[PDB]
């Protein structure tokens, strides 16, 4: 048994600072002098971890997150005979931030792996089909790991750029006939193609992507909005103790949206595709 | 200024009326930019010009300063009483309040109140509610039964002019929702109704 | 895959699109719980109990200026068509954190600093939207137990089945269907305490999808309203 | 690893209050009116879990327990290989009393579900070799999953019945040859007869049936007793802190047998037997 | 299923249905346990560690008027014919639970305000009635380590094997038999500390196999003063 | 009024005596209407018309005020040490009464009485017990050897007259069941036949 | 997840009590009269639990350990085909020692069974292909549970000598063709040779061999070396928050392997090889 | 089982006995952590991350005289050839104790009573000595957080390949070899800190493999002065 309690505050930002980060929104412009539309700097490191079948690590301004892949043979489960398994699991690292605590998933990372898998599962992205490798006997399982190492703020988003990162540099190694044959690989990771959250920060009147630390401890929702390439809506995640009304929601999809292109098109410049 | 509702069975997020209405704090109604809904399921009321809501529900009460209160002895501390006096906070009675001296070498067990004891107390603090026994009439209750009630249903039990009070009587309620004295049907039969005739 | 939208387009249970499936609510349903209710919707059948506030125990954990809502979504091994093992998983865990979120900006935390108000619901039977159900019947529960709320908590699902917007949803159109929406809101405050999609939707789906769930919404919010007052009135 | 430790008061009820509820035991009546050998009002709602192959709600009194079953088609086990299996939990829910915190069974769940099982398997009233579907190849398991929802005193009691009355309501599906047709009830489970196990507190001088929580709170100790309706004893467990003389427990068990004639003849009623 | 009761009127390990398994007891076993004793009975063979009174560091935890009694029952891996699992199993949880009350009895607890008094009993081999002799080792390891009680505590289970009321169960009694009623008591005191019956036994029979189980928990009572009294005497 | 036995070793629940005799309560004699009975192992003794359990058992020693007691520095806390005297409670000396003064700014870090150091010191307080070092002889253990015995054994380490301590001393016994100073076999054989000879 | 941190003191001795310990040495001798080289006095009953495969009750000095064989028919792992299991359990019991919270395995648990496991393996003392019943089909699985029943120091080295009795007092069953028949002794588990572990605590400027419990609480850090008895050294852990020198760890190597050939001896003669 | 020497005397990766794998040091690598590195020996990559000194919330765990260091080993699921379940295992409790202990001698404790100092530490490849690449991430975590340390940890493990007394293993070496020797010491202060070996040896061997680790240790010690200093010279 286990339960949901509203947790202390994390990052108790002074009133003196919660006035100077907002205070330049007037401007379109936050502390960092980017636009509230625009993401930090990204950069994805491929094939970071080297004993992973495929990873990314991904540092989205102070945030880095490290997404790993491991595939194995298993029989499919008897319901989806001619899929494979993709199994997500986000762990909050007590290295990612001061008051986070070693132990298994709490509910943050939990919910973080939930809302990756089914933008990853719901975009098509990763068609499981494609991973039979005898139809009803034996298909692929992937793993995907993705370790927070740096608490930096919207995390969710960084999350789903270094799953994706990962799933893209997915090695697939040869089966020989029953046994993976690591000396040789034989293809990569057949994905549909990429899939991206943007999270949406409702900070006062001003809705901000990409919420840093500091916005994110003083405002007052995120909603996720998770996008593949032709921009239909492959996930939503409402996330944090307020409240938005519906043109919140309405005007932070249309602001998503908007930046998922960008985001997209960024991506796949650095998938290589 | 304008009121939507006569006397009427009121709901959390239920307008009861526009305007600005000087109205004191309450925990029972939210004041948004010049509306006011109902917080609870409650009874609304309209008292003067300004107006109220009369909760119906709530198994909690919410301590208040010199409030003759009466508590069940939980836990007996080093210096002093743990007391339940059926809050969200347990109260404390000070055992130097009840002797009215130092808490001698040794001293007690708990032979002025032990656990299980119920006790008159007005509470002498709340900004956990601190208990006093100062007043005649308080301390421990050594007879009688203690009924509970809804705290929320208290000033019905007593009653407008102790009108209520006056016709349990012919046939001790305290702000805690409990009644030092069948009285406890006639009692649950306010509680039940407490809203009608 | 079954047919989701039948050849008069209908559903599988018989309803149209903008249809609600039927609600049943009951209040004061447990003795010893400081208020309690059971939501219906449907087949989905949730009870929630309400203890509080009351002084958090583990007190390095209690907030100073606010109580702390403790809440607990659980499914019994019962309530679906295969039994859940009773041990919480990542949904129960995922779907508690989400619930608690919603109630956060509806329950008037700050009157009871460093306090805990306790919130357990249990879906006795699951046939689609529990989250949502759970979350009606912890609100009611909440007002039951004459804990503070800036409103009722109304919601419901809406999604897309064989290219239909579809309002409430079976759990053939959560299994089956495009896309699952569940959406809460404070109706009256105009305010969106719970908000997901699963699946997926063009953005004019999307925003077609939000306005039916607030239509829904809006009527089930007058059933929990009427359903609070049936005991007084 | 794991440790039993003398709990707290639960329900701490005041000394004015204890003498209250005793002193009319002279009169063989308790506080609701009732007499010492008498159950509380009993209903018991089958069918009440929709999704349960077979329910009931037990309302005894403020006890309110909803058991519910579930039938998987299993492999038996080796040493068991001409019986399926009933696999009884019992949880007490963070909803049925104030000091239940939400978590995995506690001891007390766990004696309950262990001393229903036992009364259930003991008395014969479900005979595993019938839950065969194939012998040595594939068996019925039962899974009872028994919740306490509102803690009201003599929990056990409820407990038996409403696990006697899921396990009468359950139905059986038809199963097609290696799978489970549920569009089929082709049967329901087969039972010899209803069990009911009958809890006798020690209070003071006297004996006392079904318990309310009042009750227990001021119980030296209790002991339940299980029958079947030939009224053989099926099950025995002395509960709680305090000691009972070889005396009171004759006496007791006296008093139980005599009450489970007539509790046995109303959950008959109830079960339409 | 093995013919338990042999046509010489006698059970498999040649006893008569009266008879008591051998017993041996050793006391002050351990070094650094306030108190501790080994109880065997035939082949069931309990140790018992008792540790306190001692403060109680979760102290809200503790009792204001009275000593917490903490005590584990536990089973080694190798006690039994098959491994168990050295994870705490519900039957362990449950014995613990029945031992630990069966001990709340006897231990004069109120002696030791907010103290806890620790009682940690392993079964080293499990061949039937180990709950009785992990309670009564329990009994001796706090009268070794000085801790005031009422009484010691006795017990037998009796049980019925092929119709026969019999005293003090095999493993194969246990097994096979048709009850097993593991009974306990601080026999100069006329009180029952723990008492279960699994099987089934007519009202006749059960009173008949208590009458029998007294009389075996008489001669365990006296071997337990006499094992105490053995290192003074 | 009748005893049921001679000078015996006694056990628990163990019958000594019927009838009402007029004992001081004692934990090793539980008394059920007019019959007494041993609680521990233990030396059954008549003194006078009275009778006694001398417990042979028993590793914690009991907090009596005014007890010369030597104890073991645990923690060093801020206002005080907390102090192992063998018995179920911790033991607490007061800096302020080590000192005979106020606490200063800043002061003190473990010099009067650092962790791992022997405090031979009175019981002030016990109803947690209190310590005192104000008495002669009282305060920190500079030297030689603390053997740990039993504080059940004590009363037999001293002797009636002072006659075992005598014996000890041509070849400081606390009330703890330690004794600040082969002597360490002597008294381990008095433990281990305090009852004989 | 989890993590190690600094434990508290829970055996805190007299600053007085210190130098009493050590002040002999200077002589060559302790507390107890024994050599800074010498163990305490051992005995090693076997066959102690009748119901294991195989057992051996441990006395050196106050040290209490209890160890206990079950072997199972398994298949072996996929890895290992032609090799049988060994899985060694060691439990610091909640009786041992006053500080000992009944629980998991904890670190030193733990740390316990690993080294006591790598010394059994790495020793070559059990040849796993050895306990093979039909290769690729079916092994031995030998589970070691080592039950620490009495802390009185040196805890690893007693868990060795009773791992090792245990395993050399272990009965092999006929096995009927796929069951095991225990009615049937048809050997002894094969074991090429005893191992032991010998402790060496650093105490001042002192290395005294199988320290008691008021020598683990004073002494520096302690290096436990295992030996066969050719003398290779089959394992080696370092222990304790304190470092030691290079000269230290040499010589307690060569002071170790001193004794392990008189330990060994001693073993031999309780074993009765 | 592979060659680990090959008729060139030589390595599988090609390297002679006696030389180390190529070792990498990054610094300040977190903007959170007080202090951070990743190590890299050879395929071998750790990442810590240090928190504290900072006061310790479950109070009655803190130590009144000293910091305590609170330490964590673990590895990623992909850090190893098959994937390594999350869930902490023996081996990393194991290397967790036995990595908080080396620190434990070189760590200012007395500095910081009553806090904990807090280092985790991750293994994202794993090819053999991970838990002495850890051990010095974190020493160079704990120096980059300017928590005082009595010297800098270096660490190697030595061993035997085919009879070879080998300098920095690699995992076919570890996996495959006769010996792994794990030792970590300050070496301006000769204080051994880790020391553990796996596997068999003669003692004439373990003397010859003991003293090559010194050499390798030397070397790497002075590329953690190096590293460390490279930010500011
Ligand atoms: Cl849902
Ligand atoms: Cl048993
Ligand atoms: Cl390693
Ligand atoms: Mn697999
Ligand atoms: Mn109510
Ligand atoms: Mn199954
Ligand atoms: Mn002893
Ligand atoms: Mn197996
Ligand atoms: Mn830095």
């Amino acid at each position: 048994g286990h339960m949901s309690s509203t947790p202390s505050n994390q990052n108790i930002i002074p009133i003196i600072k919660k006035e100077s980060i907002v205070s330049l929104f007037e401007k379109g412009i936050r502390q960092d002098g980017r636009k509230l539309t625009d993401y930090r700097p990204l950069s994805i490191t491929l094939d970071y971890a080297k004993k992973a079948d495929g990873s990314a690590l991904v540092k989205l301004g102070t945030t880095m997150v490290l997404a790993g892949t491991k595939l194995e043979i298993d029989k499919p489960y008897e319901d989806t005979p001619n899929q494979g398994n993709l199994i997500v699991n986000v762990e909050l690292l007590p290295l990612a931030y001061e008051t986070f605590e070693p132990g298994p998933p709490d509910e943050n990372a939990i919910e973080l792996a939930r809302v990756v898998d089914r933008s990853l599962r719901d975009s098509k992205a990763l068609d499981l089909t494609k991973l039979v490798i005898e139809p009803g006997k034996s298909v692929w399982t992937v793993w995907l790991d993705v370790y927070v190492l740096d608490y930096g703020g919207n995390v969710l988003d960084a999350c789903t750029l270094a799953s994706v990162a990962a799933l893209y540099n997915t090695k697939v190694y040869k089966v020989e006939q029953i046994s993976v044959n690591k000396n040789e690989v034989v293809g990569k990771l057949p994905l549909n193609y990429p899939v991206v959250t943007i999270s949406v920060a409702k900070v006062d009147k001003y809705l901000v992507v990409d919420p840093d630390l500091d916005e994110e401890s003083i405002m007052d929702a995120k909603i996720s909005f998770s996008y593949t390439p032709d921009l239909k809506i492959v996930g939503i995640q409402k996330s944090g103790k307020g409240s938005m009304s519906l043109q919140d929601i309405d005007q932070a999809e249309n602001t998503a949206r908007s930046t998922a292109v960008k985001l997209l098109e960024e991506l796949k410049k650095h998938l290589g595709i | 200024k304008i009121v939507l509702q006569p006397r009427s069975i009121v709901v959390p997020g239920e307008l009861l009326a526009e305007g600005e209405f000087q109205i004191p704090w309450s925990p029972y109604i939210l004041k948004i930019n010049s509306k006011y809904y109902s917080t609870v399921v409650g009874l609304f009321d309209v008292k003067d010009t300004q107006f109220e809501v009369i909760p119906l529900e709530g198994s909690f009460y919410y301590p208040k300063i010199n409030d003759i209160v009466i508590g069940l002895v939980e836990d007996v501390e080093i210096y002093g009483w743990v007391v339940d006096i059926k809050a969200p906070y347990k109260a404390y009675l000070p055992a130097s309040n009840l002797l009215g001296r130092s808490i001698n070498v040794g001293e007690d067990l708990r032979r002025y109140l032990d656990v299980g004891d119920y006790v008159i107390a007005r509470i002498e603090n709340f900004d956990d509610p601190v208990l006093s026994v100062k007043g005649k009439d308080l301390g421990r209750v050594s007879n009688g039964i203690v009924i509970d009630i809804m705290p929320v249903k208290v000033p019905r039990v007593i009653g407008k002019n102790k009108s209520m009070y006056e016709t349990l009587t012919s046939k001790f309620v305290a702000n805690n929702g409990r009644i030092w004295a069948i009285l406890i049907e006639a009692i649950r039969k306010i509680e039940n109704e407490s809203h009608i005739k | 895959r079954p047919k989701l939208i039948l050849d008069d387009g209908k559903r599988t249970d018989g309803r149209k699109p903008d249809e609600l499936r039927s609600i049943k609510i009951e209040l004061g349903v447990l003795k010893n719980a400081d208020g309690s209710a059971i939501f219906e919707m449907g087949n989905t059948k949730a009870i929630a109990a309400v203890y509080g506030p009351k002084e958090m125990h583990p007190r390095h954990l209690s907030l100073p200026d606010r109580a702390v809502l403790r809440v607990r979504y659980h499914m019994t091994p019962f309530s679906t068509d295969e039994r859940k093992n009773p041990a919480p998983s990542r949904r129960e865990i995922e779907l508690s954190k989400v619930i608690r979120e919603a109630l956060e900006s509806a329950v008037l935390v700050e009157l009871f600093p460093r306090t805990a108000i306790d919130v357990f619901t249990e879906i006795l039977q699951a046939d689609a939207g529990s989250r949502l159900v759970s979350l009606m019947a912890a609100s009611l529960a909440l007002a039951d137990a004459g804990i503070p709320m800036r409103d009722l908590i109304a919601g419901v699902a809406v999604g897309k089945a064989d290219g239909v917007i579809i309002l409430d949803l079976n759990e053939t159109e959560a299994m089956w269907g495009e896309a699952d929406m569940p959406i809460a809101m404070m109706p009256s405050l105009n305010q969106v305490t719970l908000f997901q999609l699963n699946g997926s939707m063009t953005p004019d789906e999307f925003r077609q999808a939000f306005d039916l769930a607030v239509k829904g919404i809006n009527i089930i919010y007058n059933l929990e309203r009427e359903a609070l007052k049936s005991k007084y009135v």
